[PDB]
DNA sequence: GATTACCGA
DNA sequence: TCGGTAATCACGCT
């Protein structure tokens, strides 16, 4: 009845059953305490082996076609949703059908990057200390602490202006005004009316072209780490999260306070270059899952793990059309009915190229039975054949 | 034969049940179009239900009720003109079923709605083709019913059969019920031969 | 010319080779009946005498 | 040794084509039957001669 | 301070031995070139002792099987 | 008041000519009216008096057309209550045998 | 004469099939427009202009250095403003100012 | 390139092949007027410039 | 398109009681009492007198031999 | 009818809308469905050109 | 069979094509018949299942108070296929007359050793389910007479092919998950479950035919004092908008750090308007009872929501366009009936009359603006999804499964070992998972212990 | 006419 | 950085 008695009844039966299954079956069987004793214990295990043996896949299946159809059906019923979501932190992340094209087609650029930032054990519960970490991530120049630029009369040429209230609620630290001299060119120190007068005692190179200085040092200021966009803080699960904007990975992971082991991303090519290919496996898988569940309608994750484990097939992730997997290695007729380009592509493989067989698009094109499905079985039969 | 209202309740004749099996009412009324009740509180077409009272009011009174936008006949004044002419204020009436004959324990709604027939009639759609005249250039069937041609199976329809696993059907459908040609081919050159 | 006969979204890979027109078909409208089983279908007797 | 769903639909397909080209039938008679329906009755009693090859 | 490992995205790798290459080759009746090829970049392989022309095993996890192996190669 | 600068005519004529066929078009939803004004251009109906002496590629004729009950006062002043299209059924709303 | 009085007219009988011109909606000729910002570059100001036939875009663009381009149709090669404006009819810099 | 299947000097067309008649059909318009095929119409104009 | 000689739901003749009906509404008399004065009881008989077009006049004169 | 010379297929999310100037000149509802859906539009019933 | 085809009956077109050769015809019959496709490979749940009348007929059969007389029981068992001998027995409540109950006419279709218990959509009182659940879990087999007549109408409980307590709605059929057609294809073959769905369908449409299911105009009607409850919500929500314009105009901005003053203003305003429409939706929903035939169609679920039945005797909410409120128009004023420089609720796209109490002409033209945004996104989005499917099929149509469990491309490069994290077909897995120990334990024990 | 991305100084 | 060019954009039916 006790521990030894049960565990070794599964151990004997084990060889057709699975490893995961074993742990599962025991931990529920033990739990039930109005207990059943011996004969129905053997009846349950000999029934669990029959359902697992009943539900294995038939050899010869056509996996790759029913993966592309069950991911392309739910995007046609993608009608309007509640675009007036009631959140604040996550902002403008292009929900719907235009996300699914951006994850399938590689597209180095992607619009609206939002990288989720999680925090460690020392910036977890402290409210205002978590704020200065988000201060350290954000970073601000001088151009966004203004509204426009007004010229002087003769020689002062510049002034700092409206407004100053970004330094009493976030705390952008008027001591940093002193700090400005860091590796700069001239760096005069004079604060009369709260703005630092910088004199330029030289000649013809800068005469009156104020507009080109707006691309130099006036814009090159980097007041804070991780030179990326704005940061929003939300309260979830007794940790503060910092839902930032943009994507600057190897700088962001080297920040004093971000927990490095858990920061998920809405980008594809950077998680492949930094964390490796098999991490970008899990970036593609976890992102198409999160789009489907938010829109109500579900797809099973056998279909997602066939596309993702085929799109990282050659060590660098590929796109899906006309430059990726169809444009990669195949028969030369397989590339003919996709990417109607053929004087680029069909006359290129005119030079030194054979073409055997063994696609699915060729044997249908030439008149042969395809290899998948029922063209996979091989028969044999003897011949006395008495009727009786 | 596709019918429709002017509110957007399109549909097709389901069947054509005789007059004897009709759920009829505690008067001489036998309905014509037994509309599905699962379509009115799903599409938000309340103007259907206001017009149904407006047909019953403006047939018993004598004068065709004005129903123009924004200045027409109001809602509440109709339901009093029906209520003093001899009927319940909301259309509902006592109805007896015609198969067995007992009052259905509900009060079935009934009115007068103006429908209109559409020209998506069925005798301009049905065609069958066993083996007809073919294309001159490819020897494949033609296009359209006026030139006696069948359907065309795009790249969607080729892939929905490979998903099953049908490889025998995929040969017989695409090439055996199509053009087949026998060709003499050389061995060591690869080019086609020439009969004479 | 030749490159537009081979190609052009209705050329001779999708237009005529890998998607072809077939024989022994029909096409008409649909209309319910809940009295036949789940895996049967009605067929008109005009289409039934030409297939 | 149970057949799959792809092997069961090929053994019937080859046996229904032999049963049309000669190949005398087992006890399958009654009263009129299309050559496809003769192969379905023979597979139920387990007297199919045709066996599969399982590459392994 | 961190590495590429100890992360909820990266599964743990290990470099095979010399006798396991032929043992894996007879289990699946394949040819050595028919395996899906990590590049010599992309830090998952570079912190191990990456030699081009070798098989490296990953032990990744799926929420519907448990643990599941998936073999790869190293190309320049 | 003493604030305005003009004064409207009847405002029941914002909409077009086949969208002025739908009675009470402020009670329905918005996509239901668009389908309704897209099917008055497809109904059958006796439209002109010279369908007999005419050669057009295909024509239609409906034997017993009827002037509708409750409608706009606009469709009296275009001519639609003189060449109409469609009849007046007497419907009922109940779920029949399937 | 073989007609009906309710026929409104407004259609030719070119070749035996009654054909009607459907009014194409222009974009206000000989006007000028102040086009939007940040599609690929900074602000542009496009226009159309035609008389007795040929129409053409004649835009006065600018990108992020203060060039003030002018666009010509034939041989496109976008030309700076002060090249053409000096070479056309005015020589004095004071006249370009005023 | 490949020395038996793709010589580079064969890329310059010294002899242009003519496609057959069965690939260039002659469509009849009303009852006796024949619309010349688009490939046929350009090949006629090639020979007059040669 | 002359008046239908039956109704469309209730089988009852109507074409004898249309041209007597309309010649007593072009005097100004209300139709609510004229249709009641004749033999019209329900409102399924009555929706097809009260809405009709009498279009036979226009088409007839156009002629085809 | 009043048609509009543009491309029939590519989306024009700001040129297929319904603008405040259409009040009393263009009908708000009549628009045929298909690829057009807002490139052919009808004049109102009280206007003058 | 009309959620696989995704069809309706407003004049569509379906094409058949006969297969001919004797190899391609015996392949069509074994591999492609309908009953093999009762569950779907995208999510496991059943796809070929009940629709509009099949759900809402099944609620009228299993209500408490559905007592059929002797002629109506005997007539419907002949119409729904089944073949039983002279056992409609035993006239369970002879209190008025000798007539049966509604549960036991449904308990002739089930096989003889089912045991299932679950809670469905109609549960309005969660406390009175608790009592039933607690007793069941401790005393595995009580007696079906005594204790089980403490039942509810939202806790389905069947044992031994006998529905003791429940009410059938869209959790036993349906285009999405119904776990009473689901548990009959994994336990009792397939060919049994084609005649469960063939006898349910004809039994259920019978009772919805001879009981009446009209829905007239009075189903949307509210008495006078309930209407005045709505108007105090619309007045003060407009007063909060008129106050929030004055806070922005005199410099009482109260800004958010991220957004600009115009974008903070629009945020706060829309939230007030949104909440106002849901608060008035709860007033109407609380009031009109669940006894007319317009909320029966909405609770159970067959072409309805509980939004568009309170969008018919209440507000119609705001009327937005891709997240912005209506702003396109003249120079600072949408229609020329409003004084310019105005950000009020009534003046910037917000209707306040029902689909019963008439829309005034600013509200109707505001309503066409929001309606054309819905029709453009049908024809735009369809062409991008159609081309996105052609990319993925034509790149992925090569992959098979070998006999030793390996997915391989045409060149012999192994793509995925031991197909799909080995190895169970998602068409026959349960909700992503594998062998389902939990259900097995309860099922196997019950039959053995029960005997 | 709009998105990209590959190619070219 | 930085400018340049092609090549791509549902299903069926009249
Ligand atoms: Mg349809
Ligand atoms: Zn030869
Ligand atoms: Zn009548």
């Amino acid at each position: 009845v006790a521990e030894k008695t049960i565990k070794s009844m599964v151990s004997k039966a084990e060889l057709p059953d699975n490893i995961k299954e074993e742990l599962y079956a025991k931990l529920i069987e033990y739990n039930e305490k109005y207990k059943l004793k011996k004969d129905e214990i053997q009846a349950i295990i000999d029934e669990t082996v029959r359902e697992y043996q009943k539900a294995l896949i038939e050899p010869g299946e056509a996996v790759g076609t029913v993966a592309a159809q069950s991911i392309g059906e739910p995007s046609t019923q993608m009608t309007l949703n509640t675009f007036h979501y009631a959140g604040v932190a996550e902002i403008n992340v292009t929900l719907g059908l235009p996300r699914i094209i951006e994850i399938v087609d590689a597209r180095k650029n992607p619009s609206t990057p939002i990288m989720t930032v999680y925090l460690d054990e020392e910036h977890r519960y402290d409210r205002d200390k978590a704020l200065e970490v988000a201060r350290r991530i954000e970073g601000t120049t001088l151009e966004n602490l203004a509204r426009e630029e007004t010229i002087d009369i003769l020689n002062m040429e510049y002034v700092v202006e409206i407004d100053p209230e970004r330094l009493e609620k976030a705390g952008l630290d008027m001591e940093k005004v002193v700090r400005k001299l860091t590796g700069s060119f001239k760096s005069a120190e004079f604060e009369a009316e709260g703005y630092t007068l910088v004199v330029r005692p030289k000649k013809v190179t800068k005469l009156s072209d104020l507009r080109k200085i707006a691309e130099k040092v006036k814009k090159h200021r980097l007041k804070g780490l991780s030179g990326v966009g704005k940061t929003i803080i939300r309260k979830e699960g007794d940790e503060y999260v910092i839902y930032t904007e943009g994507s600057n990975f190897k700088q962001v992971l080297k920040v004093p306070g971000v927990d490095p082991t858990r920061t998920r991303t809405n980008n594809i090519w950077e998680i492949a270059e930094v964390l490796g290919i098999e991490a970008a496996r899990n970036a593609i898988i976890d992102e198409i899952v999160s789009t489907m569940r938010e829109q109500g309608l579900e797809v099973d994750v056998r279909h997602i793990m066939l596309v993702a484990d085929m799109m990282t097939l050659d060590g660098v992730i590929r796109p899906i059309g006309r430059h990726g997997i169809v444009g990669e290695k195949a028969s030369v007729l397989a590339r003919a009915a996709f990417e109607i380009t053929t004087q680029h592509l069909f006359a290129a493989a005119e030079r030194g190229e054979v073409d055997p067989l063994n696609g699915v698009v060729e044997n249908v094109l030439i008149g042969q039975p395809v290899p998948v499905g029922t063209g996979i079985v091989k028969l044999a039969m003897s011949l006395p054949l008495r009727p009786k | 034969d596709k019918f429709a209202s002017r509110h957007g309740q399109k549909g097709v004749i389901g069947l054509i049940v005789p007059q004897e099996d009709m759920p009829w009412t505690e008067s001489g009324i036998v309905p014509d179009l037994i509309v599905n009740p699962h379509g009115i509180p799903s599409r938000m077409t309340v103007g259907q239900l206001i017009e149904a009272i407006g047909g019953k009011v403006a047939s018993l009174t004598g004068r065709r009720v004005d129903g123009t936008a924004f200045i027409g006949e109001p809602e509440e004044k109709l339901r009093k003109e029906l209520e003093e002419l001899g009927f319940k204020h909301s259309g509902r009436e006592i109805m007896y079923d015609g198969i067995t004959g007992r009052r259905l324990e509900a009060d079935i709604f009934i009115g007068v709605i103006y429908y209109q027939r559409l020209h998506h009639m069925v005798a301009d759609k049905m065609h069958a083709r066993s083996r007809g005249p073919v294309q001159v250039l490819t020897k494949q069937p033609t296009e359209g019913r006026a030139r006696e041609g069948g359907l065309r199976f795009g790249e969607m329809e080729r892939d929905v059969l490979i998903g099953h696993g049908a490889a025998m059907l995929l040969i017989e459908r695409l090439l055996e019920e199509s053009d087949k040609t026998e060709v003499w081919v050389c061995e060591s050159c690869g080019h086609l031969a020439l009969e004479d | 010319t030749l490159a537009q006969r081979l190609k052009g979204k209705e050329g001779r890979f999708r237009g005529n080779l890998s998607g072809k027109r077939v024989n022994f078909s029909a096409r008409t409208v649909i209309s319910p009946d809940p009295m036949i089983s789940i895996n049967e279908v009605g067929v008109p007797l005009a289409v039934a005498m030409e297939l | 040794f149970r057949y799959t769903r792809f092997e069961k639909a090929r053994i019937i397909g080859a046996r229904a084509l032999q049963i049309a080209m000669g190949a005398p039938v087992l006890i399958d008679v009654p009263e009129g039957i299309t050559p496809l329906q003769a192969a379905l009755l023979e597979f139920e009693k387990g007297v199919i001669p045709i066996t599969v090859i399982r590459p392994s | 301070e961190f590495n590429i490992f100890d992360h909820v995205l990266v599964p743990e790798h290990r470099i095979l031995s010399e006798e396991e290459k032929e043992e894996l080759l007879k289990k699946y009746r394949i040819r050595i070139s028919q395996l899906p090829q990590i590049k010599a970049s992309d830090p998952a392989v570079v912190a191990l002792g990456a030699k081009p022309g070798d098989v490296i095993e990953i032990k990744r996890k799926s929420p519907t099987a448990g643990y599941y192996y998936y073999y790869r190669l190293v190309v320049e | 008041t003493e604030e305005h600068t003009h004064l409207e005519l009847m405002p029941a004529a914002i909409l077009g000519i086949p969208a002025s066929l739908v009675p009470y078009p402020e009670h329905n939803a918005a996509p239901r009216n668009t389908y309704g004004a897209g099917m008055a251009k497809q109904s059958l109906g006796l439209g002109w008096a010279n369908f007999r002496i005419r050669v057009d590629t295909r024509g239609h004729l409906m034997h017993y057309p009827q002037v509708p009950l409750v409608n706009s006062r606009i469709m009296k002043a275009v001519g639609f209550e003189d060449r109409p299209a469609g009849q007046n059924f007497v419907v009922a709303v109940l779920s029949y045998h399937g | 004469l073989g007609e009906d009085p309710k026929d409104p007219g407004g259609y030719f009988i070119i070749n035996g099939s009654e054909r009607v011109i459907v009014s194409i909606e222009d974009l206000a000729p000989n006007k000028t427009l102040v086009e939007r910002d940040e599609r690929q570059n900074k602000v542009v100001a496009k226009v159309f202009s035609y008389r007795h036939g040929y129409r053409a875009l004649i835009t006065v663009e600018r990108k992020k250095d203060g060039i003030l381009y002018v666009t010509i149709p034939n041989v496109p090669k976008p030309v700076k403003f002060v090249y053409v404006m000096r070479a056309l009819g005015l020589l004095t810099d004071k006249e370009i100012v005023e | 390139l490949h020395p038996e299947k793709s010589r580079p000097e064969w890329m310059v067309l010294t002899v242009l092949p003519v496609p057959p008649v069965t690939m260039r059909p002659s469509i009849t318009l009303e009852s006796g007027i024949r619309a010349e095929d688009d490939l046929t119409h350009k090949l006629v104009d090639i020979i007059r410039i040669n | 398109m002359i008046v239908p000689v039956r109704c469309f739901t209730c089988g009852k003749v109507l074409a004898d009681k249309y041209y007597e009906f309309k010649k007593r509404v072009e005097a100004g008399e209300d139709p609510g009492k004229v249709l009641d004065d004749l033999g019209v009881e329900r409102y399924c008989c009555r929706r097809t007198l009260l809405s009709h077009v009498e279009l036979i006049d226009q088409v007839m004169v156009y002629k085809v031999y | 009818r009043v048609t509009s010379p543009l491309s029939r297929d590519q989306p024009h999310f700001e040129a297929r809308d319904l603008h405040g100037t259409h009040w009393g000149r263009i009908c708000p509802t009549e628009t045929p469905e298909g690829p057009n859906c807002g490139l052919v539009k009808n004049l109102a019933l009280m206007s003058q050109i | 069979v009309c959620p696989p085809y995704n069809a309706d009956f407003d004049g569509d077109e379906m094409n058949l094509h006969v297969p001919q050769t004797e190899e391609a015809q015996a392949e069509a019959k074994i591999l492609m018949e309908v009953q093999n496709h009762i569950i779907s490979p995208r999510y496991g749940g059943p796809l070929i299942a009940g629709i509009q009348d099949h759900i809402s007929g099944g609620y009228l059969l299993t209500r408490e108070g559905a007592y059929f007389t002797r002629y109506e029981v005997e007539q419907m068992l002949m119409f729904a296929g089944m073949d039983v001998n002279e056992l409609p027995e035993p006239d369970k409540y002879e209190n008025g007359e000798p007539l049966w109950s509604g549960k036991t006419i449904f308990s002739l279709l089930l096989p003889d050793d089912l045991t299932i218990w679950y809670r469905n959509k109609l549960c309005d009182e969660p406390e009175r389910c608790e009592a039933l659940e607690k007793l069941i879990e401790e005393k595995l087999i009580p007696d079906p007479e005594e204790v089980r007549k403490l039942a509810y109408d939202g806790f389905v409980y069947i044992q031994n092919g006998k529905l003791l307590s429940g009410a059938v709605d869209k959790k036993a059929y349906g285009r999405e998950d119904g776990k009473l057609l689901d548990i009959i294809v994994r336990e009792y073959g397939v060919e049994r479950a084609r005649q469960f769905l063939d006898q349910v369908t004809k039994l259920t449409i019978w009772v919805i035919t001879h009981k009446g299911f009209t829905t007239a105009i009075d189903d949307e009607d509210l008495p006078q004092e309930a209407i005045d409850r709505i108007h105090e919500i619309i007045r003060e929500a407009e007063e909060k908008v008129q106050r929030l314009i004055e806070a922005y105009k005199r410099g009482e901005l109260e800004p958010l750090p991220g957004k600009t003053l115009e974008e903070t203003l629009e945020s706060k305003i829309m939230a007030v308007l949104a909440e106002a429409r849901d608060n008035a939706g709860k007033v109407a929903e609380r009031y009109l009872g669940m006894n007319n035939h317009a909320v029966i169609m909405a609770k159970t679920g067959a072409r309805g929501k509980i939004l568009n039945i309170t969008q018919m005797a209440a507000m119609l909410g705001q009327q937005s366009i891709r997240g912005k409120r209506l702003y396109r128009g003249y120079r600072g004023r949408v229609l020329t009936h409003f004084k310019p420089g105005d950000l009020g609720a009534r003046a910037r796209g917000f209707v306040t009359n029902s689909y019963k109490s008439g829309l005034t002409p600013q509200e109707y033209f505001f309503h066409a603006m929001g309606g054309r945004e819905g029709l453009v996104d049908t024809a735009v989005r369809t062409a991008q999804s159609g081309y996105m499917q052609r990319r993925l099929i034509n790149a992925l149509q090569d992959l098979k499964v070998d006999y030793d469990g390996t997915v391989r491309d045409p060149t012999g490069i192994i793509v995925q070992f031991k197909y799909g994290e080995d190895g169970v077909d998602p068409m026959k897995s349960w909700q992503g998972k594998t062998v389902d120990v939990d259900r097995v334990i309860v099922r196997t024990l019950l039959k053995m212990r029960g005997g």
